[PDB]
C-alpha cells in the first residue's frame, strides 16, 4: 500500500525528529509509463 | 489425546464437535506445539459463538503463548470487535503485554480498527503503555498517518 512506502524511514534527526519518504514525495499508484493514452469515440478507455 | 481434538475443532470452528468434547471433558486450557490454547485458534480465525462455549466452561482468558500474547492480541489485532468486548467482559488483561511488551492496544492502533480501540481505551487501556521501543499506540498512528486515530489518543 501507498501507507506502508509513505512511512518508509529515510533518517532520523539529532533531535529524534523522523524523516520520512511522504515527507519529501507524493506515494499513489501510478503507470509503469505514461506515453500511451487511448480513447473510444472520445471517452477514456485502454484495450489490448 | 481429547485436548488435542479440541484445538483441530476450536481452529477448523466445528460448534458441534467442540461441545461434543467438553461434554467428556477434554482440557479447556489444551496448548499445542507454539501454546496455543483453543481460545487462541478461536480469537484468530474468529468464531464468537467458540469463544464464549470455551470461556463458559472456564477457559482461561489470560493463557498466554510461549512468546506472551493473550487470545486479546490476536483479537484486537484481526479486528474482531464482538471477540474483543466478548473477552474483556470475562476479566481479559487489557494492559497484557508479550516478551516485546505490546499490548492489544498496540496491534488495534497498528492495524487500525478505530471501534475496537474505542472499547479497549472504554475498558481502561493505559495509552501512555510503552513497548520494548518505547512507542505508545499515539506514536504509531502518527507514523502509520492514520489521524481520525490520532484524535481518539489526543
Amino acid at each position: 500500500s501507498t501507507e506502508e512506502f509513505g512511512k518508509i524511514l529515510l533518517k532520523v534527526n539529532q533531535d529524534g525528529s523522523r524523516v520520512l519518504l511522504r515527507d519529501v514525495a507524493k506515494i499513489e499508484l501510478g503507470g509503469e509509463n505514461y506515453d500511451i493514452i487511448a480513447e473510444f469515440n472520445g471517452q477514456p478507455a485502454s484495450g489490448l | 489425546d481429547l485436548g488435542k481434538k479440541l484445538l483441530e475443532a476450536a481452529r477448523a470452528g466445528r460448534d458441534d464437535e467442540v461441545r461434543i468434547l467438553m461434554a467428556n471433558g477434554a482440557d479447556v486450557n489444551a496448548a499445542d506445539v507454539v501454546g496455543w490454547t483453543p481460545l487462541h485458534l478461536a480469537a484468530y480465525w474468529g468464531h464468537l459463538e467458540i469463544v464464549e462455549v470455551l470461556l463458559k466452561n472456564g477457559a482461561d482468558v489470560n493463557a498466554y503463548d510461549t512468546l506472551g500474547s493473550t487470545p486479546l492480541h490476536l483479537a484486537a489485532h484481526f479486528g474482531h470487535l464482538e471477540i474483543v468486548e466478548v473477552l474483556l467482559k470475562n476479566g481479559a488483561d487489557v494492559n497484557a503485554k508479550d516478551d516485546n511488551g505490546i499490548t492489544p492496544l498496540h496491534l488495534a492502533a497498528n492495524r487500525g480498527h478505530l471501534e475496537i480501540v474505542e472499547v479497549l481505551l472504554k475498558y481502561g487501556a493505559d495509552v501512555n503503555a510503552q513497548d520494548k521501543f518505547g512507542k505508545t499506540a499515539f506514536d504509531i498512528s502518527i507514523n502509520n498517518g492514520n489521524e481520525d486515530l490520532a484524535e481518539i489518543l489526543q
